[PDB]
């Protein structure tokens, strides 16, 4: 019932760094 | 297209929310003469005749001049945006000052102009990348350590636990040990040859005395590094030694508590209905984790402090070198977020402690 509800939720069910845009990183760590 | 910014002691993380990992990642520093100033990686590739400078300290902001700068830098030079188009996820230490959160926000709307912004808890935006909103983060960086215990996406502040003591020192320290046994890294660009033989042959011992015994009396944990110039140089219980320090930092001379024992404190200091799913859920992030059997020996150390029937349970993603930054880009690409924003109307309205209401 609560937007913060809502939202905990879609972090749990997000597929992690799965459903994510596969890009390269330019590390110069 | 929002941008997620992760700020750290030593790194900055910046890219795209949505993406999968950040487009640039570099040093968080700003450098000046022994033209004007220099930052990031043109300040790193001429380490030699510039003064650094780190406008983060221990997770905080320090210089809001070279802060500035850093941000300027990972806008315009890095990401190749205009911050006008693109609301900006950052990213604060545990405990941040209510004065640094209000400050980042009066910088981000009235000096980059941005439409939008947001501020998250590093530590909090690691748990969500491992898909949960509940447990309690282990975050190691370059500057300092946190222990921040979570309960749905709210960081419980009397129990997070800090050891100031990170990769920065175990980078140090390793350079010590090293020289005690022979070799000789004093100019920086040695500096930075200690730090990746750190971050490639370190690993945390299962015991450590056991395994100063096996070093002793073989030379099975030996490995051989070879240097920029050619040079093959032979390192032993150096690769145990250093990381070691993460749970007796009585090896560098702070009798502060190990990372198993800032762990169990701050779990203890939480409401004991809540105990049983932090203990089922340590997550480690920051690249001070990285090392290899770090988890199997907080299991083994934890266990060893915990009731004999609890469930512990160490997660240690591949990623969580970059678990803050891949927790802010799935945050700020989710739709039930868009409301969370704060906009440049209603910073107007409000103004800079606007970042009270709207970023816990
Ligand atoms: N594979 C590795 N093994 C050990 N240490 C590593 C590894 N990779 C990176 N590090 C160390 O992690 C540190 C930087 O990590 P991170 O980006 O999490 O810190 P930060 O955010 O810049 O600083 P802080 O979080 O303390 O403010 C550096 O000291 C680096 O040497
Ligand atoms: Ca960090
Ligand atoms: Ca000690």
């Amino acid at each position: 019932p609560s937007l913060h509800d809502a939202l905990m939720e879609a972090i749990r069910s997000s597929g992690g760094r799965e459903r994510l845009r596969k890009v390269t990183t330019n590390d110069r760590s | 297209t929002a941008l997620v910014c992760d700020n750290g002691s030593g790194l900055v993380k910046a890219g795209f929310a949505g993406d999968d990992a950040p487009r640039a990642v570099f040093p968080s520093i700003v450098g000046r003469p022994r033209k004007d100033s220099y930052v990031g990686d043109e300040a790193q590739s001429k380490r030699g005749i510039l003064t650094l400078k780190y406008p983060i300290e221990h997770g905080i902001i320090t210089n809001w001049d070279d802060m500035e700068k850093i941000w300027h830098h990972t806008f315009y030079n890095e990401l190749r945006v205009a911050p006008e188009e693109h609301p900006t996820l950052l990213t604060e230490a545990p405990l941040n000052p209510k004065a640094n959160r209000e400050k980042m926000t009066q910088i981000m709307f009235e000096t980059f102009n941005v439409p939008a912004m947001y501020v998250a808890i590093q530590a909090v935006l690691s748990l969500y990348a491992s898909g949960r909103t509940t447990g309690i983060v282990l975050d190691s960086g370059d500057g300092v350590t946190h222990n921040v215990p979570i309960y749905e996406g709210y960081a419980l502040p009397h129990a997070i636990m800090r050891l100031d003591l990170a990769g920065r020192d175990l980078t140090d320290y390793l350079m010590k040990i090293l020289t005690e046994r022979g070799y000789s890294f004093v100019t920086t660009a040695e500096r930075e040859i200690v730090r990746d033989i750190k971050e490639k042959l370190c690993y945390v011992a299962l015991d450590f005395e056991n395994e100063m015994a096996t070093a002793a009396s073989s030379s099975s944990l030996e490995k051989s590094y070879e240097l920029p110039d050619g040079q093959v140089i032979t390192i032993g219980n150096e690769r145990f030694r250093c990381p070691e320090t993460l749970f007796q930092p009585s090896f560098i001379g702070m009798e502060s508590a190990g990372i198993h024992e800032t762990t169990y404190n701050s779990i203890m200091k939480c409401d004991i209905d809540i105990r049983k799913d932090l203990y089922a859920n340590n997550v480690m992030s920051g690249g001070t984790t990285m090392y290899p059997g770090i988890a199997d020996r907080m299991q083994k150390e934890i266990t060893a402090l915990a009731p004999s029937t609890m469930k512990i349970k160490i997660i240690a993603p591949p990623e969580r070198k970059y678990s803050v930054w891949i927790g802010g880009s799935i945050l700020a690409s989710l739709s039930t977020f868009q409301q969370m924003w704060i906009t440049k109307q209603e910073y107007d309205e409000a103004g800079p402690s606007i970042v009270h209401r709207k970023c816990f």
